[PDB]
């Protein structure tokens, strides 16, 4: 892939 | 995709690859493991175990992934998710509650003293208490269950129903007056 991951959210 | 790529080689046998995007993989001699450093700061590391541990610079969390699929993501605020392959969720958050959000769209938090409580999607809820009572929340009243098998129902308009154990049923308008017994 090569790429980095998409920025996670956490839980409100 | 990526061609114009650039390879050394450690004295080791391993190999360092450098990609035209910034991206820097480290291979060990065996090939059986990678660091995966990418340009916006984040690592990737596969490990002995089987463990993915993956570091997010930006958001700095940590998200760790399993051989059974478990995915296990640590916040900077202290606050941990399991993400489950069927859709489950365990979020534990900074003071300790664990609230679990099923597929369904049902939710459950267990609370640091061991009561529970279920959000259901239709949107009312059930407490349970260690004591054994229960409390039923919809949207048209509050009823309470004791042990005992007491009963006690307050609707939105006020008016309080208890139904004893034996079977008798007192209802009460707002002020506190009986306006039905089932004697």
């Amino acid at each position: 892939d090569l790429s980095p991951r998409p920025s996670p959210n956490p839980h409100p | 995709q990526s061609d114009s790529k650039i390879e050394k080689m450690l004295p080791d046998g391993g190999r360092l690859v450098v990609f035209p995007n910034g991206t820097r993989k480290e291979l060990s001699a065996d090939g059986q493991t990678v660091k995966v450093m990418f340009f916006n700061g984040d690592v990737k590391h596969t490990m002995p175990d089987q463990r993915v541990i993956y570091y997010y610079a930006e958001a700095q969390t940590t998200h760790i992934t399993y051989p059974d699929g478990m995915e296990v993501l640590q916040f900077p605020n202290n606050q941990t998710e399991k993400h489950f392959p069927d859709g489950r969720k365990e979020i534990t958050f900074p003071d300790q509650t664990v609230k679990t959000l099923h597929p369904d769209g049902r939710e459950e938090s267990v609370l640091t003293d061991g009561t529970i409580i279920q959000l259901n999607p239709d949107g009312s809820k059930v407490i349970q208490f260690n004591t054994g009572q229960r409390e039923i929340h919809t949207a048209d009243f509050k009823r309470r269950e004791y042990p005992d098998g007491t009963v006690k129902t307050v609707y939105s308009d006020g008016r309080q129903e208890t139904q004893y154990p034996t079977g008798r049923v007192r209802l009460k308008d707002p002020q506190g007056k009986v306006i039905m017994d089932t004697k």
